[PDB]
DNA sequence: CTCTGAATCTCTTCCGACGCGCCGCGA
RNA sequence: UCCGCGGCGCG
DNA sequence: TCGGAAGAGATTCAGAG
């Protein structure tokens, strides 16, 4: 999964439980960047959240 | 004054302007009443049969 | 997801006799529920009508 | 879904999820014995959520989106002119049909519209793979689809042979009155532009500087049935809305039967004496006589009796050579003078309404094409033009003109003086200015309308 | 003089009027608005500078810490504008601004600083407008549309009773701002004032008026007028003005220095006015009911008990007036209420209010704009001090107060933007004033009212919301923590700004999609005008009023361009000599009159002051004095057309043609014409598309040469020259010596759009039109553009035209083009098609771009290159692959009886499938240009390096011969500069040119100029080398495609179209045709001289839609290449040129006092054969719109031509071979191909796709589906009885899921069966109803 | 002098053609 | 294989 | 996660008691 934000921050893992699925956010000060990363079948996928 | 086939001055032509635009602002508005119109009646007398 | 919006163990399955768990794949067992689920071996026809 | 992966969602789902997710808070703020007042919101926020979810918009403030647009409720989806009833349930798409600009074809009959080839070959695909295989020329439907994607010449027999007696349905829109749809018998053309017959085209209220127009092919054979018995503009000579014909030709074919009745003064072979129409016809083609020039001529007629026989009566009659030509095409049984004056457009559509009335639908239709095809020629023989010259402006105009200003001048240095209150000025300048107008026009439409010519 | 260059075709002006001022350059409002909008300004009026000074500094108060703004800089785009066309990218720069961080200590003064930081923010990126106007947004044009919207001010309205319908008038007066909330004050059917707040509820006035800081008796005293009463015992005493007596009936005696005289029950007239000013009278007795019914002006007070029974707005109770004069208070104050003048409404609105206080009305008021909370005294008094007068909450611009001032005459033409009392209460006196009568209601619709707002004012705009919500952002994170181990780079974030402004540029209503039909159609774009957008009006809303014309739109804005349908009136163009005024106002041109002397000088007026002038007409007829011929000369004032005196006359119009827009004013003998059908041509001309080879119109209007010019299409001449060197593509022009700066190379290089997809799939292409060694000069045309021809609008061609009917194919406005025209390729054009092959990392295995292609023939694939991509060259048809994509299916599991089954079958069923694009149905075409872009990371296919490498090669290739040519120019200067003197040509001749550059001829400033151009050409080299480094990395390197996507590969597929029946053509007045029959040359009619006519029109529509200025353009084309004929034949003889040159120079002497002049004395001879040369194919002949050619004119020049005097011909017949007993008009006409080609347009579907939730099939050609069968056509079959074709329209062959299956079954098998089924949309309206919580079921089952 | 009904006033809701064609954009 | 929203465009 | 017409409700005026 991507390591960094575009704003490079760094990422931390996470449980989409309305999706039954992991993927990968940043935060900043504590509080979530509002970006998000998914796996979509060996090819992760990043946007707002 | 002048008729179309001499020319039209330019105070002429456009005082004339104005019938041209009323006319077609007047038909652009016209077509939607007629079709409402249209429909309204359809609707009240399609039950109707010999 | 179960019991979502979608849930296909109350709407029926997405495709036409195929179990969400993949345990049937053909009519040979048509109008059979999974035991692993709850969705039933139908066309996806009741996708439109179950409410 | 969408490009890159995403979903677009119904609005539908975003309400009944913030419905859910409402419902669920309430629940749980219950079932860990919240305050009184936190519940007391929650619920009214799950009311409110509901309201939005059958008819957000209906009371207060709408719900948007990010898009900073009401999102469409349950109600919305039935009410308006995009809502289910008026969109799909009446007014559905369909199958079968196509659309191309219009054309004007005059060698057509009444009844059949020039239908370009590409167009007849798509509508007609299923009809062609059963007649394929049905000849046995293809096997499998795989077969006939190859096989007419490859355009093997065999399937332009086929297709010929197919749409020989099958009506088509052309619709116009907007489609005011039933006329605008009616049911024509295809022929088929090279090329991509639909062609009508320019009569029934007037009943069209439709035109040819780039009106489109749409086709549908009837598929069972009570369809076509009702196509022919029903449709067919063969039928729909008479206008519901009142009792006369809706069938009448307009521009070209009028200019040309007026320029063919019209005669004059003194013309090349006057007075001469015609044994029959074919000998006027003759004379006319030879060149030893102009249209215009008044002979007399013998003429046989006919008339309906008591009995229902048509009756024949032979007799000289004065006329011109276009009027005995024009004269030769009318039907039997009616009277010669109906034809023996210049014909308008009020004339020929009265003298259709009375072939209608005197004579079955048939020989009236023949007479209309007969109308139309002769009007046609003898309107590009004319030579009919428009020259700058032609527009004459009668020379009094200019005195007219300084005479009206002399009198405006007048009124004005009457008011000058104070004789007059100023309304009454500006009723006495336009009341003058009105009656000069109308000297103008009387004098132009006097000189233009008569001229002098040597007998 | 004529410059070299025009001396080429130099087209016959017909026009008698001078000229005395050039039009302006069309685009001028785009560019300098723009430039306003992004250059630096120290006084920081407007732009960057004033929407920063506008919000910053920004300060904290806890954190005692300021941001503050030194200055903003643009910095330089990464990108050229064709680089971020072909790659999809805004064209755009980064902006840059340096900010101040300051921190104070914690003592008093709180101005003492104790630290500064500083830096340069990268705070956003903004687009920059192209030289030609327009933006270039992600991979496209875009135009922004300036607007024309309300101005700010105050404005006041009537409506003429249809409100209450009684037939009394009500009066309204608004205030608009440039931003905040909207008040307006109306009067009511009983006469009560109203003021309401952005429309929400319906308040009496004195809310307000108390509100602000005035009591009850302050509002009387200032709005009314009073009037005093004394009492003594029982006598009652007024204090009067004699005027205050005018308007009643005096039905008692009334007494004047002792002695009373009154004739009862009659009304006091101008004879009693004298006579008590001459009286002088000052105070009168008057009768106890005269102070009845007299309102109680104040409240009054008695002292012998300390008690008040006065109050405000109170009637005169006889009572309270005895218990007053008894307890002293002998004098009484009433108000004076007028039944015309001084009507009582204030008093009536006190008496009606609800609020008795300041704070309670602010309360309520509060309540009122915020419903459903508890007011409180300090919440009311900020919303409304915040709301009226917080100068960042609501703004009236510098505008606004303009505005505001001069409609209350105010002397004042400046202020802050903000209201006050004064201003509130002086607009509700003016409306009062308006309500008795003694003035008038506003004007909205006219022009002098509402105002253009240009990008400049929309993006500044944006950029300050951009700046506001930065500012929230920054004052957050002062507040939440520290302030000096930060830098305010982190503190701002660009992301809003961002934002703002390309949603702005990308999504907003005025930033529509640009058209490319053709230069005129660029032009008319970009100066277009809407109402419509932003605080503008909505088509549905729009009244007829609005769309009606305004006399102040003369010369302003031109009255015959606007589009056709729903759209009229609210779309508009500039006249031609329009400008903006720095108001926003419109502002037209006129000439000094000076005691009956046009004094040529030019003044700029604006619809208020040429309101307030007389004018006179254009078309006056003058001496060379300036006097006037006519003494009752013509002229308009005030909005009335009039004759007026010599001395009277103001202003001059400055030329004929500035009633009319650009698009109006190209069309020839419009002064002929109907407006109607001059509205539809006008509008047309903008649909034309550029031909396969162009061609000069013969009858323009000169109007050609500025619009071809200044559009952005041709390739103009910067800089005056000779032109050194030509090929298709490129041109090198040598500067002359005089004109080159000091240290240049003194060459100048264009390169042409070779092919281009336009913005409408037509063809742009630019074509040289020079030749080695001509002479150019500055402003010269050095290539053609499309539809341009030496430099002049080209957008049709010439046709030769006879009205006539034949055989009904030009029944009912159809066309009949002769087959000739088709086979010169007269109208054929080029299209180019963009087709996108977008591969994926999908779910399941990746998707990829290959030539190996399941269950396809090898043949296609040949066509292909092993990668997967066709050559370019290659013909391609429907339905063939060009480029193939491949996509993975997944598992597909089989069992073991069906893997077996599938193995006799064959190869099917495999887990991979085709992909591949294919050509749309029906097209076929060339295939001319392949692009691939692809993500980092990824390897390059052997179609994608090969690009590339053809791709670096032709980079490498232009910039070698870029320094090839630049550095001949910079040696050919070294040899000016060496010949000057101190020669050693043959000594340098030996020696190589660097041992010229290097070496020294002499000692003094021409080795220091020798010295300059060698550093040049170090430093050229250098920046040689660093551009193709920039280059080659730029070319290599990646890019960021979309999520998803690995690589993407577009395809150019370029097309031939031919016109064909069906097609659409139209000639510029106005009357368009459908081509409906191609006829064998053969047949067509013939003149006396065997050459055939091209097209034949029907004459019936003239008449009828009056387009009788056409026949004329008909004629003079029969007179213009008559000229040509005789001409071309006196040049095919190979006679004397002296005879050609007198015959032109008389064909240019043949006008009749035209401004023309030209003589051919001063031509060589060979330019006179050029002349001839291009002169072959027809005289060009040029007539103004209003001044054109008279038909004496027309016939002289006929004459001179040896054609018939009246234009017509004998003609006769082809088919036959007779002779038409009629003459016909035969001439020439200019004809245009109108973009609605048939074949884009024929469609037809069997069968295909449905959609998801109806069921229904699809619309629309592109998705190939189905037409719809509306109600209307439904309602036309039920007035038939036609039961069962409705039916199958409706079940079987739309809705039926499986009922259509059957019929098609049926139909193959050659049975015409039918089983109607039931229309699936009606189960998805049951489960709607049913979801909507309505139980609805069908019944006996 | 008070009460009820009718009339008038205020507020809210509904409507203001059919058909095709392209372009852009889509938390 | 797709719900649109905005925009021009022709009837 | 914008004006117009019609209907319903509220308020005011006149007539009768
Ligand atoms: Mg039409
Ligand atoms: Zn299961």
């Amino acid at each position: 999964a991507p390591q960094q934000d575009p704003e490079g921050n760094k990422t931390m893992v996470r449980f989409s439980r309305k999706t039954k699925q992991q993927y990968v956010s940043s935060e900043k000060d504590g509080k979530a960047t509002g970006w998000s990363a998914f796996y979509v079948d060996g090819k992760w996928v990043e946007g707002k959240k | 004054t002048a008729n179309f086939r001499e020319g039209l001055n330019v105070l002429q032509y456009f005082i004339s302007t104005h019938g041209a635009r009323k006319g077609l602002a007047d038909t652009a508005l016209k077509t939607a009443n007629s079709g409402y119109l249209t429909r309204r009646l359809v609707d009240v007398a399609q039950d109707l049969v010999v | 997801e179960r019991d979502g919006l979608f849930c296909a163990r109350i709407f029926g399955p997405v495709k036409d006799y195929e179990c969400l768990c993949g345990k049937y794949k053909r009519l040979k067992h048509r109008g059979v529920i999974c035991e692993k689920c709850g969705v039933e071996v139908t066309q996806t026809k009741v996708r439109r009508e179950r409410m | 879904p969408l490009d890159g992966g995403r979903f677009a969602t119904s609005d539908l789902n975003d309400l009944y999820r913030r419905v859910i997710n409402r419902n669920n808070r309430l629940k749980r703020l219950l079932d860990l014995a919240a305050p009184d007042i936190i519940v007391r919101n929650e619920k009214r926020m799950l009311q409110e959520a509901v309201d939005a979810l059958l008819d957000n918009g209906r009371r207060g403030r709408a719900i948007t989106g990010s898009n900073k647009r009401p999102l469409k409720s349950l109600a919305d989806m039935i009410k308006g002119k995009q809502g289910r009833f008026r969109q799909n349930l009446l007014g559905k798409r369909v199958d079968y049909s196509g659309r191309s600009v219009i054309t004007v074809g005059p060698y057509l009959r009444l009844h059949q519209c020039g239908l370009p080839k590409k167009m007849a070959l798509e509508l007609f695909k299923p009809f062609i793979y059963g007649k394929l295989e049905l000849r046995g020329l293809a096997t499998t439907i795989k077969a006939a689809k190859k096989m007419v994607e490859r355009e093997e010449a065999v399937v332009w027999d086929i297709l010929d042979e197919v749409i020989r007696e099958h009506p088509v349905l052309l619709n116009r829109a907007p489609t005011l009155h039933r006329l605008g749809i009616q049911a024509f018998e295809p022929v088929l053309i090279e090329g991509k532009a639909i062609q009508l017959h320019p009569l029934v085209c007037a009943a069209y209220n439709a035109d040819f500087d780039g009106d489109q127009m749409a086709v549908h092919v009837p598929l069972t054979l009570e369809a076509q049935l009702e196509a022919r018995a029903l449709m067919m503009s063969t039928n729909n000579i008479l206008s519901p809305a009142n009792g006369e014909p809706i069938i009448v030709p307009s521009q070209d074919v009028v200019l040309g039967l007026y320029y063919m009745t019209r005669d004059c003064v003194n013309a090349k072979g006057e007075g001469m004496v015609l044994t029959g129409p074919k000998e006027a016809e003759r004379l006319y083609r030879s060149g030893l006589a102009s249209l215009h020039a008044r002979v007399k001529v013998r003429i046989t007629e006919y008339e309906k009796d008591a009995n229902g026989e048509l009756v024949a009566k032979t007799s000289l009659k004065d006329t011109t050579v276009g009027r005995a030509i024009l004269w030769m095409i009318v039907p039997k049984g009616l009277p010669y003078s109906i034809v023996n004056q210049a014909l308008g457009k009020k004339a020929i559509s009265k003298m259709l309404n009375t072939c209608y009335r005197i004579l079955g639908l048939k020989p009236t239709v023949i007479f209309a094409d007969q109308i139309m095809y002769t009007g046609f020629a003898y309107a590009a023989r004319s030579g009919a033009s428009v020259g700058i010259d032609d527009m004459v402006i009668p020379e009094k105009k200019h005195e007219i003109i300084s005479e009206a200003e002399a009198e405006v001048a007048e009124i004005q240095e009457q008011f000058q003086s104070g004789l007059v209150t100023a309304g009454e000025r500006y009723n006495k300048v336009i009341d003058i200015w009105a009656a000069a107008n109308d000297r103008v026009s009387k004098a132009m439409m006097d000189n233009l309308q008569t001229e002098t010519v040597i007998n | 003089v004529y410059s070299y260059t025009e001396k080429k075709r130099i087209r016959k002006d017909f026009g008698k009027r001078p000229q005395v001022l050039d039009v302006p350059y069309l685009l001028s409002i785009q560019l300098d608005s723009f430039q306003k909008f992004i250059e630096q300004d120290p006084e920081g009026q407007y732009g960057l500078e004033a929407a920063f000074r506008s919000v910053f500094p920004i300060q904290s108060y806890s954190g005692n810490s300021e941001l503050q703004y030194v200055s903003y800089r643009l910095g330089e785009p990464v990108f050229d504008v064709q680089e971020c066309q072909i790659r999809g990218v805004t064209y755009s720069a980064p902006l840059r601004v340096k900010l101040r961080l300051v921190i104070y200590e914690r003592e008093a003064p709180e101005g003492t600083v104790k630290d500064i930081k500083e830096q340069e923010v990268y705070m956003g990126e903004i687009p920059l407008m192209t030289d030609n106007g327009t933006f270039v947004i992600n991979g496209t044009e875009r135009v922004i549309v300036s607007q024309l919207h309300r101005s700010p001010g105050v404005f006041f309205d009537s409506d003429k009773g249809k409100t209450h319908s009684s037939g009394k008038v009500l009066y309204n007066a608004r205030i608009i701002p440039y931003r905040g909330s909207w008040l307006d004050f109306e009067f009511d059917p009983k006469d009560n004032l109203f003021v309401r707040i952005d429309r929400r509820r319906k308040l009496p006035a004195t809310i307000i008026l108390r509100a602000l800081n005035y009591t009850t008796e302050q509002i009387l005293d200032l709005f009314f007028e009073k009037v005093i009463f004394e009492i003594r015992d029982n006598k009652l005493q007024m204090e009067l003005v004699p005027e205050r007596l005018r308007g009643e009936t005096a039905s008692f005696d009334i007494e004047a220095n002792g002695k009373v005289y009154v004739e009862k029950g009659r009304r006091i007239t101008a004879r009693h006015i004298r006579q008590l000013e001459k009286d002088d009278v000052k105070l009168i007795e008057v009768p106890v009911e005269y102070i009845a019914g007299k309102v109680v002006a104040k409240d009054y007070i008695d002292e012998s008990t300390g008690e008040l029974i006065c109050a405000a707005n109170m009637e005169l109770s006889l009572d309270l007036l005895a218990k007053l004069s008894q307890s002293g208070h002998k004098r009484i104050e009433t108000l004076f209420t007028n039944d015309l003048d001084h009507g009582p409404y204030i008093s009536e609105t006190l008496r009606v209010d609800p609020t008795n206080d300041r704070l309670s009305a602010l309360v309520e008021i509060y309540r009122m704009m915020r419903p459903g909370e508890p007011p409180t005294r300090e919440a009311a008094e900020s919303l409304f001090e915040n709301l009226f007068f917080s100068e960042d909450r609501y703004d009236l611009s510098a505008v606004g107060r303009m505005k505001f001032n001069r409609s209350l005459l105010r002397e004042e033409i400046e202020g802050s933007g903000i209201l006050s009392k004064d201003d509130i209460i002086d607009v509700m006196k003016k409306l009062i004033d308006i309500r008795n009568g003694k003035g008038e209601v506003d004007d909205i619709d006219h022009l002098g009212n509402r105002r253009i707002r240009s990008v400049g004012e929309m993006a500044e705009n944006q950029f300050r919301v951009g700046l506001v919500r930065v500012e929230r952002a920054v004052k957050e994170r002062l507040s939440l923590g520290d302030l000096d181990t930060l830098m305010p780079q982190d503190m701002i974030n660009a992301k809003p700004i961002s934002a703002a402004v390309k949603e702005f540029f990308g999504s907003s209503q005025l930033s529509q999609f640009m058209d490319q039909n053709n230069p005129l159609s660029e032009i008319t774009h970009k100066r277009r005008i809407s109402a419509l957008g932003p605080g503008g009006l909505t088509r549905e809303r729009a009244g007829f009023e609005v769309r009606d014309v305004h006399p102040t739109h003369y010369g302003r804005v031109c009255p015959i361009e606007t589009p056709e349908g729903p759209n009229i009136g609210l779309i508009n163009s500039l006249s031609v000599y329009a400008q903006t005024n720095e108001y926003g106002f419109l502002e037209t041109p006129y000439r000094k009159v000076t005691d009956g002397v046009v004094t040529d000088e030019i003044h700029y007026l604006s619809a208020i002051e040429e309101g307030n002038y007389v004018i006179a007409q254009a078309n006056s007829n003058l001496d060379e004095e300036g006097h006037f011929v006519e003494d009752l000369v013509t002229c308009r004032s005030k909005g009335e057309s009039s004759l007026f005196s010599r001395d009277q006359v103001d202003y001059m119009d400055v030329s004929t043609q500035q009633v009319v827009s650009v698009g109006a004013s190209l069309i020839p003998f419009l002064e002929h014409d109907d407006a109607n059908r001059a509205l539809m041509g006008a509008n047309m001309q903008r649909q034309a598309v550029p031909t396969l080879r162009a061609d000069k119109p013969l009858v323009g209007t000169g109007m050609e040469r500025a619009v071809a010019v200044d559009s952005g299409v041709t390739a103009v001449a910067k800089r005056g020259g000779v032109v050194q060197y030509v090929d298709a593509s490129r041109i090198v022009i040598k500067v002359n010596e005089d004109e080159m700066y000091p240290g240049e190379a003194g060459i100048d290089i264009y390169n042409l759009t070779k092919y281009t997809r336009s913005n409408q799939n037509t063809c742009i292409n630019q074509m040289p039109c020079v030749s080695l060694g001509e002479p150019v000069e500055r402003g010269d045309v050095l290539a053609d553009g499309p539809s341009t021809d030496l430099g002049e609008l080209a957008l049709g061609q010439n046709m030769r035209v006879a009205f006539m009917p034949w055989n009904g194919y030009n029944f009912e406005d159809s066309i009949l083009v002769s087959e000739r025209v088709v086979q010169e390729d007269r109208f054929t054009t080029i299209h180019i098609q963009e087709l996108a092959c977008v591969s994926r990392d999908t779910k399941l295995g990746p998707e990829e771009i290959t030539a190996d292609i399941p269950n396809v023939g090898e043949a296609a694939l040949s066509k292909l290159d092993e990668s997967g991509i066709v050559y370019i060259g290659a013909e391609v048809t429907g339905g063939d692959i060009l480029v193939g994509k491949v996509t993975p299916k997944g598992e597909t599991q089989l069992t073991p009886e069906e893997k077996l089954l599938r193995a006799i079958f064959g190869e099917k069923a495999s887990d991979v499938k085709d992909s591949s694009l294919r050509v749309p149905n029906g097209v076929s075409g060339t295939v001319i240009d392949v692009q691939v872009f692809t993500r980092d990371g990824v390897e390059k296919d052997k179609r994608a390096l090969e690009i590339e490498e053809m791709q670096l090669k032709q980079a490498k290739k232009d910039l070698s011969e870029e320094l090839q040519i630049l550095e001949a120019g910079l040696f050919s200067r070294i040899r000016a500069v060496l010949v000057a003197g101190g020669v050693e040509a043959e000594k340098l001749d030996k020696l190589p040119r660097d041992r010229w550059l290097e070496l020294g001829l002499t000692d003094e400033e021409k080795q220091n100029q020798l010295e300059q151009l060698a550093e040049q050409y170090d430093e050229l080299k250098h920046e040689f080398e660093k551009k193709l480094e920039a280059k080659r990395r730029k070319i290599t390197q990646g890019d960021d495609l979309a999520p998803g996507v690995l690589k993407i590969v577009k395809v150019y597929l370029a097309v031939k179209r031919r016109i064909q029946p069906g097609d659409k053509m139209a000639g510029r007045h106005g009357n368009k045709g459908v081509i409906s029959k191609i006829n064998p040359i053969e047949d067509m009619p013939y003149d006396e001289n065997g050459t055939p006519v091209d097209i034949v029109l029907n004459p019936l529509g003239v008449p009828s839609r009056m387009n009788i200025g056409q026949i004329l353009e008909t004629h003079l084309g029969m007179a213009a290449k008559g000229i040509g004929d005789k001409i071309n034949a006196m040049l095919k003889q190979q006679q004397e040129v002296a005879k050609l040159r007198e015959f032109i120079q008389r064909a240019y002497d043949l006008g009749a006092d035209v401004r023309q002049k030209v003589d051919l004395s001063t031509f060589s001879d060979e330019e006179v054969m050029r002349l001839a040369e291009n002169l072959r194919k027809g005289m060009p002949i040029a007539t103004p719109v209003f001044d054109g050619a008279k038909e004496a004119e027309i016939k002289e020049l006929l004459k001179l031509g040896d054609l018939p005097t009246s234009g017509q011909i004998r003609l006769y017949d082809g088919r036959t071979g007779e002779q038409f007993e009629r003459p016909v008009t035969v001439g020439y006409m200019y004809m245009l191909k109108l973009n609605h080609l048939v074949d884009d347009k024929m469609h037809a579907r069997s069968t295909g796709s449905y959609s998801l939730v109806t069921q229904q099939p699809l619309g629309g050609k592109a998705q190939f589906g189905g037409q719809r069968f509306g109600e209307m056509e439904v309602w036309a079959l039920e007035a038939y009885g036609a039961a069962y074709t409705l039916q199958e329209m409706l079940t079987v062959k739309s809705d039926d899921v499986n009922g259509r299956t059957k019929m098609y079954k049926n139909i193959v098998d050659g049975n015409h069966q039918m089983e109607p089924g039931m229309p699936e949309s009606f189960n998805v309206l049951l489960k709607e109803i049913r979801s909507l919580g309505i139980n609805i079921e069908l019944e006996d089952e």
